């Protein structure tokens, strides 16, 4: 799995394929506990370590009804060089897998300013490893409504909005 | 069922 990470981490954009959706959703019905873990990924070179988890069958207020998406800060080798708490804006997306030439795909996208007072968005070392995000990201009804599920697979995107710092032209 | 959920926004 160190290669899945090497292939992701660098520029704050994870794209995560979750395969065997139908099976995985059936097990999440049998174990409500069951969560999928993305590869860890870094917001920039020597940046924050982040991970994404998905509950195909929902968690908290969306248990049973929704796909639930969370993002989390992990202990990073470079934590002692970064500002805390984590405060970059995160943008979750579930990708509609329709050809973008043949039809501008309708993606489900949400953006949130992290909660400064969440035990996890502060520097690892302070006293939870839980996560933050959307328990009602998309409905079991709506997830089937387009190409969000194509080829028994789903695509979750997490983008750390870090804009370009340039001088005036 | 039950859950130790992680925090959220609407």
């Amino acid at each position: 799995r160190e290669l899945e990470e090497l292939s992701v981490g660098s520029d704050g954009v994870l794209i995560w394929k979750i395969g065997s959706y139908g099976r995985r959703l059936q097990e999440a019905k049998a174990k409500p506990n069951l969560e999928c873990f993305s590869p860890a990924f870094y917001t920039h070179k020597y940046g924050y370590k982040l991970q994404v988890s998905a509950f195909l069958n929902g968690n908290g207020s969306g248990e049973g009804t929704h796909l639930s998406l969370y993002i989390r800060v992990l202990p990073g080798a470079f934590d002692n060089l970064l500002e805390w708490p984590f405060a970059r804006r995160v943008t979750f997306s579930l990708l509609d897998q329709s050809d973008p030439g043949l039809a501008k795909p309708q993606h489900v996208t949400e953006t949130f300013h992290p909660d400064p007072n969440w035990k996890n968005f502060q520097k690892p070392g302070t006293w939870s490893s839980l996560g933050f995000g959307y328990p009602k990201f998309i409905s079991h009804q709506d997830i089937r409504k387009r190409n969000y599920v194509r080829d028994d697979a789903v695509f979750i995107r997490a983008a750390v909005e870090l804009p370009r710092l340039e001088g005036l032209v | 069922l039950r859950v130790a959920p992680q925090s959220s926004e609407f």
